[PDB]
């Protein structure tokens, strides 16, 4: 989709999850 | 078993 | 999932059970990738040293799930298999090489707060995010530990790790269409997927535009979470080709 990834309940809502941010800081 | 019954209809 | 936690209502969206008709079981984890395409692991569908071997009529997909046994009135979405499509190298009789299988419902299912597709990755996604170090997320009802069954989903986060360290860990036979995830016995922590997880998704989120990716597939590991094993995902990007040709031919 053209959303496709986009969680109602999180990114659709500009909220995040409880341990989402461990991912990004393991992106560099 | 140890699942909750699914509606019949599928 | 082992040494995993609950999920979070809608966090994983995309999250499918495969469920068998009789007896009504659990069989398997799977992902939502568009209104009427379901991904899995072939090993989920076919598998003859366990006689294993599953028709369309026999599964039922369960999407917009969180409890692992209840049915969950007004929130999942209970859906029957028009066809069902393995990779035609898939790799049963030694290593499980390309386990990967589609599944095409018979009917389009209604997106909803607790049911949405996932991203599959582009070869930039895959270069940019499948880096050793880089963390994923796995997702699934199976097993506890290797030998409790949870009551709601749970969720992991294991880092990718060096090629290398995944062909030093195991006498398999390793393939470009696998990578292996899981913490170090050195790094303190751990987690795995484990029976039942099978076909369930390697997620990550992209930091270039913020949407969730599913990079790997639920594949296989010699025990769960033990100490110096890892778990191994099929590669996604890698079999993109094969993905892309089922779903233009068969739609
Ligand atoms: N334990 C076997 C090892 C094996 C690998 C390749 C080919 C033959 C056997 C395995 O994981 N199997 C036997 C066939 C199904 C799969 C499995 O249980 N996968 C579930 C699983 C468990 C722990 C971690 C992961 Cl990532 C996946
Ligand atoms: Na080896
Ligand atoms: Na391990």
């Amino acid at each position: 989709e053209a959303d496709c990834g986009l969680r109602p309940l999180f990114e659709k809502k500009s909220l995040e999850d409880k341990t989402e941010r461990e991912l990004l800081e393991s992106y560099i | 078993g140890d699942f909750e019954e699914i509606p019949e209809e599928y | 999932i082992v040494e995993g936690s609950d999920a979070e209502i809608g966090m994983s969206p995309w999250q499918v059970m495969l469920f068998r008709k009789s007896p009504q079981e659990l069989l398997c984890g799977a992902s939502l990738i568009s209104d009427r395409w379901v991904l899995t692991a072939a090993h989920c569908l076919l598998y003859p040293p366990w006689d294993k071997n599953f028709t369309e009529n026999d599964l039922l997909v369960r999407i917009g799930k969180h409890s692992r046994t209840r049915y969950e009135r007004n929130i999942e979405k209970i859906s029957m298999l028009e066809k069902i499509y393995i990779h035609p190298r898939y790799n049963w009789r030694e290593n499980l090489d390309r386990d990967i299988a589609l599944m095409k419902l018979k009917k389009p299912v209604a997106f909803s707060d607790y049911i949405h597709p996932v991203c599959l990755p582009d070869r930039e996604t895959a270069a940019s995010l499948l880096q050793a170090g880089y963390k994923g997320r796995v997702t699934g009802w199976g097993n506890l530990k290797e030998t409790g069954q949870p009551s709601v989903l749970q969720v992991v986060n294991l880092p990718i790790v060096e090629r290398p360290v995944c062909k030093d860990s195991t006498r398999i036979r390793i393939t470009d269409n696998m990578f292996c995830a899981g913490y170090k016995p050195d790094e303190g922590k751990r987690g795995d997927a484990c029976e039942g997880d099978s076909g369930g998704p390697f997620v990550m989120k992209s930091p270039f535009n913020n949407r969730w990716y599913q990079m790997g597939i639920v594949s296989w590991g010699e025990g769960c979470d033990r100490d110096g094993k890892y778990g191994f995902y099929t590669h996604v990007f890698r079999l993109k080709k094969w993905i892309q040709k089922v779903i233009d031919q068969f739609g």
